[PDB]
């Protein structure tokens, strides 16, 4: 590895930029492009649909940009019998995991400038580091759950903004490595 | 047509297989993920007794 | 090779060995109090955990608390993911997947490369000739302005010019000779798609003949005998005596041939040349 | 402090392909890239051999041309007959079984 | 047994043709009164219809 | 090895005798078994082929040693926008990397006397053996490109001059290890 000191600047752009690139895939209004209804009861037209996390719009129909929040309503009864369905629907309907991978590297990215401030305490840098990583894993069972609930083909593809959440999670993790290396440095000047 | 699937129920054996009945697999591997970070932090707070 | 999964099961492939890999590296290599006692850096943990999705030997292994659990459950979820995916590799190899050029009736309606025309002083004119949907009258407008014209004096014309034009000519007809031309010897044409409309054949006589009634109450007492279908089972669908009835029946054999895998071989031979290409790089490194 | 002379790696990149582990890993980085490269072409190719052997180990018996007169009576492609002034030629030439006629 | 059951995800599908049910009890069937369907059954002479 | 001098002229002769089986395999004007025509239309059903490389060619028909050059024929009903195929036929058309493969075991038969004349000027030797190993590296592509064209079943039987090609593969690498086994200690006679 390179200086211990570009280090940090490379741990905390890397956070900014993951933190930036998952907020941005929560926010964004579209994740993939597909085709369907945006909005019925239009039972009798199709429209290019433009799904997001939490929203969605739809284009290149009759109208464009009438954009909503996600068609993820509850099912015909829910089916609690089918528990581990239902359990799969809810937490899609509570969508905590990517807000949750949003929440974990946010506090995350700025526990790492702690790192100067208070400097060589080295647990702080191991909090951070435990969220890098959480943060990742936190972003791929939320990738998973969008597709199961998904599944829960019809000529639809993946969009920008899926691909940052990916690279979001790609970039994370890498600076969760970088952290274990400043952290494998400055805890070892302590048990020799 | 407001109600029908169209599935007829067919039979064709090139069907790829769904990420939704192989996600158990994930669940479980996220969740020994998540139980082998608990257990390293707790065991790396018993080892700073020593 | 890697059509039995699915494009984003691949991709969630890839982000759990990732996603693995870093945690292995994270358990291990953690202080355990020189400390020195895991192996498992960045680049072993990601070798491992590539060999045990390879289930390939593996030196290394973690010995320790929770690392060991990574382990445990990275080997019970690539058992699961290989066994699945291993019971599906060779039967989606051998698939010839149809590569059909136009599917909507439709189309055809947007290019001017595949040609197409109708039967000259026909129905498969006249319908043209009247049906203002627009769609049809687009097309109309095409199939009476294109040279050469694209009008045929007979159905075996047509069906001669679609040899005469590898496909690049679509003839139209109704359906009923469709289905049959498909069936016959050597069954080079095919049908697409659904059809334009649902007219059919009628026994015609002059204006106020006498035959009229009676022959209309001999073709319905035909029908509620069930003699018309046999009668065109006798004609259309027993003879299908030719590949397309056939291969609604029969079947390739068996065995595997190199096409099937050569894309192995290719991204192998690749893969040498750029584990070559980026030693001699570090090499030369070293060397200046 | 690198065991991969000739005859060790056609040693490992053998208990490679067999899927019976290996002696030692390759510790060279671009010896990564040949080691993942040669598991994944193995894995490839011993699971399309071992997905298709387990057609083959079923059971040999053959569909043969069809029986019952169906397809013998629909298409050319296999010619049949009857014993001329037997009574085989006459139950075709009396019956009324529609596939018989 | 997994590359068994992932020959196909699909179900069964059911008895069908009426051919089963025309020669069981275990399974009535039926036709609309004053019906032509009725009607057909009536005075068509096919014989699995009779 | 031993013989450590001698081992300079086994590799250069095995160069030349790979060189000799590639450029003959090449040449050669037959390379399978085959039914066919000995010209691109025996023109009315077939004639008894011997198809080669660039070349096709033909036995014990109406002529005899009729042989033709090979080239490449229209398709039908399209199935060549699946460009991988019309990849392969550009890479099958120019029988590209069995003549890159002549021309990489020609350089390394080149560079391999630098192994004793103008000796070590730095570790060129070295590159050599990366000249016969990357000859061997194109002649299985070659092959594969080959059969994956020509086989599309088969029923055909190889012929003695693809045996050449993949012999020539197998001396070509053989002495890209003795050429190696020269770098080993030509290295210790520039280095120490
Ligand atoms: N395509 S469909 O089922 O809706 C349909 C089916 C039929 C239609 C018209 C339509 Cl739109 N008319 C035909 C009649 C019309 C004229 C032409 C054939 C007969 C006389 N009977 S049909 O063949 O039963």
């Amino acid at each position: 590895l390179f200086d211990r000191g570009v280090q940090m600047l490379l741990t905390t752009v890397g956070a900014f930029a993951a933190f930036s690139l998952m907020t941005i895939a929560v926010g964004t209004d579209y994740w993939l492009y597909s085709r369907g209804v945006c909005k019925t009861k239009k039972k009798n037209e199709e429209v290019m649909t433009h799904s997001g996390l939490w929203r969605t719009c739809c284009l290149e129909g009759n109208f464009k940009g009438l954009c909503k929040q996600i068609d993820h309503f509850p099912e015909d009864a829910d089916y609690e019998a089918d528990t581990a369905e239902y359990f799969l629907r809810a937490v899609r309907a509570s969508s905590i995991f990517p807000i949750l991978s949003v929440i974990l590297l946010f506090m995350g990215g700025l526990c790492i400038a702690a790192s100067e401030f208070y400097k060589t305490r080295h647990n702080i840098i191991l909090s951070a580091g435990i969220f890098f990583v959480s943060a990742g894993l936190s972003n791929i069972i939320g990738i998973i759950v969008y597709i199961s609930a998904n599944a829960g083909k019809n000529s639809y593809s993946y969009g920008w903004s899926f691909y940052f959440g990916a690279l979001s999670f790609i970039i994370a993790e890498m600076v969760g490595v970088l952290a274990v290396h400043m952290f494998i440095d400055r805890h070892k000047q302590l048990t020799g | 047509g407001e109600c029908g699937a169209k599935d007829s129920g067919s039979k064709e054996k090139t069907s790829a297989l769904s990420l939704s009945n192989v996600a158990g697999v994930f669940y479980i591997l996220v969740g020994g993920l998540g139980l082998a970070m608990l257990v390293a932090l707790i065991e790396f707070c018993y080892k700073s007794r020593a | 090779f890697l059509d039995p999964l699915a494009y984003e099961i691949w991709m969630c492939i890839v982000f759990a060995y990732i996603g693995v890999s870093v945690v292995l590296f994270l358990v291990s290599r953690f202080s355990p109090y020189s400390e020195s006692t895991n192996e498992f850096g960045i680049f072993n943990s990601l070798w491992f955990s590539l060999g045990a999705f390879m289930q390939q030997g593996c030196d290394i292994s973690p010995r320790s608390l929770s690392g060991r659990i990574v382990g445990g459950v990275w080997w019970f979820f690539t058992l699961i993911i290989i066994s699945s995916y291993t019971a599906n590799l060779a039967a989606f190899l051998t698939v010839e997947r149809m590569v059909s050029p136009i599917e909507s009736a439709e189309d055809l309606s947007k290019q001017t490369e595949i040609a197409y025309g109708t039967l000259d002083s026909g129905s498969t004119k006249e319908f043209f000739r009247r049906s203002k949907i627009a769609v049809f009258d687009k097309m109309w407008t095409y199939m009476r302005s294109a040279e050469p014209s694209v009008f045929v004096r007979t159905t075996a014309e047509g069906v001669a010019r679609v040899r005469k034009s590898k496909g690049k000519y679509a003839y139209l007809l109704e359906s009923t000779m469709n289905e049959y031309i498909e069936q016959r010897k050597p069954c080079d044409t095919m049908k697409v798609g659904g059809n334009l409309d649902s007219k059919g054949y009628g026994i015609a006589t002059p204006k106020g003949s006498s035959l009229g009634t009676p022959v209309n109450l001999a073709v319905l007492k035909l029908s509620e005998q069930g003699v018309l279908d046999k009668l065109k089972n006798k004609w259309w669908y027993d003879k299908g005596e030719c590949g397309a009835k056939d291969s609604g029946s029969k079947e390739k054999t068996s065995a595997l041939s190199l096409s099937n895998v050569a894309g192995v071989f290719y991204i192998l031979v690749g893969g040498l040349g750029l584990a070559m290409l980026v030693a001699l790089i570090e090499f030369c490194y070293k060397s200046r």
